[PDB]
């Protein structure tokens, strides 16, 4: 998920 | 054979949008806050400092034949606002997901904008903002998008399906798809600008910096030493030199005729996100932004 929010 | 200097440094929230206005001495910058600013580079002075939504927004970009500033944020939105006048002058819901990119073309009313919904979406800005064309057929976030500047008929997405496609206004699917063997996804692709070369060049997950003729679809050359996520890499319009920024907290710069690594700056604010060319450069981080002369 952190792909998404970073 | 490349004096780096320091123009203007600014701590701030991250930065994860930047580019140059053309004729002002100007950069925005869009914020993981939800803030976008525009700051005089020269003066070191705000111009504009906007709190745009309560998410991040990705992407931004000027559209000075208008007066304007263009941004898309991960309320799904896309915003224009009249810098002059400071007032927000458009705003629609664009995507059902965040918007990662944004480019637009050099002599028409159009928009294009890449979205984590799998696609990539056409604006006409003189239609009342309608949707012309969905270009659809990536399997995954579309990362970046960018116009082919010797022939704004064509751009380019890049996708962390580990693909760039090249399309046409008007075409259904891509003139042409690219698998990259950059098997993380491909984050950011960019054209070189000038007649010599057709060449076009990627950033990875994986590492790698990948250069790409355009014409025989062949890698030309694989750049390497960055040691996490590469953000972005981009050919400079003047200068024979690649720009690259990575979440390793460097910026590297690489010498576009033998394809190594001239120069490695690490500038002290954590990650790098994005990057913009006006010789100025300028790099959005975690921690502020900076903008650099190299000649």
């Amino acid at each position: 998920e952190a792909k998404k929010l970073v | 054979k490349l004096d780096i200097k320091k123009t203007f440094s600014n701590r701030s929230d991250r930065v994860k949008g930047i580019d140059f206005h053309p004729t002002e001495p100007w950069v925005l910058t869009t914020l993981y806050s939800g803030r976008v600013e525009i700051w005089n580079y020269e003066t070191q002075v705000e111009v504009r400092s906007i709190q745009v939504t309560e998410t991040p927004v990705r992407a931004g970009k000027f559209i000075a034949r208008k007066n304007w500033i263009i941004v898309g944020s991960d309320d799904f939105r896309i915003r224009v606002f009249n810098y002059n006048t400071g007032e927000k002058v458009v705003d629609f819901e664009a995507h059902p997901d965040y918007i990662r990119s944004i480019a637009v073309h050099p002599t028409k009313p159009y928009v294009l904008s890449g979205s984590d919904d799998l696609t990539v979406k056409l604006w006409n800005w003189e239609n009342n903002w309608a949707l012309e064309q969905t270009f659809e057929g990536h399997e995954h976030f579309v990362m970046c998008v960018a116009f082919n500047p010797k022939d704004p008929s064509t751009f380019a997405s890049g996708c962390l399906d580990r693909t760039v496609k090249v399309w046409s206004l008007g075409q259904s699917t891509p003139n042409f798809t690219l698998t990259t063997g950059q098997e993380r996804g491909v984050n950011y692709v960019d054209y070189y600008p000038l007649p010599d070369k057709p060449y076009m060049i990627t950033a990875s997950d994986d590492l790698t910096i990948k250069i790409w003729d355009y014409q025989t679809k062949s890698c030309v050359a694989t750049l390497e030493g960055h040691m996490s996520n590469v953000s972005f890499a981009v050919f400079h319009p003047t200068l024979p030199i690649i720009i690259s920024g990575s979440e390793d907290g460097t910026l590297k710069i690489w010498n576009s005729s033998t394809y190594k690594v001239e120069k490695t700056l690490n500038v002290g604010l954590e990650r790098s996100w994005c990057i913009a060319t006006h010789n100025y450069i300028a790099s959005g981080f975690d921690n502020g932004f900076t903008v650099l002369s190299l000649g």
